[PDB]
């Protein structure tokens, strides 16, 4: 329920970011070299519960 | 052959043949290389989409 202001996460939940996902301090998040379509569209994932 | 280009659409051969004409021409030889260059060229195409 973290309420957050668009045009910031890099502060707003600072490190809850794609940037963060790099680590990436608060640089980039940009465009656009190369570009490259993939949509691997499946995952392997699980399900609820393990208790 | 003649090979008028008017509606280019794959079919290498011709092209290749031109390539050879170049290849032969010594204005291509490492024609191959050129394709690399080209690959890169292409690639750069890949790289400038935004452009």
């Amino acid at each position: 329920g973290f309420n957050l202001k668009v045009k910031d996460l890099n502060g707003s939940a600072r490190g809850l970011t794609q940037a963060f996902a790099i680590g990436e301090l608060k640089n980039q998040l940009s465009v656009g070299a190369l570009q490259l379509p993939l949509q691997f569209t499946r995952t392997f994932s699980a399900s609820m519960t393990s208790e | 052959l003649l090979w008028e280009v008017g509606k280019g659409n794959i079919d290498p051969v011709m092209y290749a043949r031109l390539f050879f004409q170049y290849a032969q021409a010594g204005g291509a030889l490492s024609v191959d290389e050129l394709v690399n260059q080209f690959t890169e060229y292409h690639q750069s195409t890949a790289c400038n989409p935004e452009i």
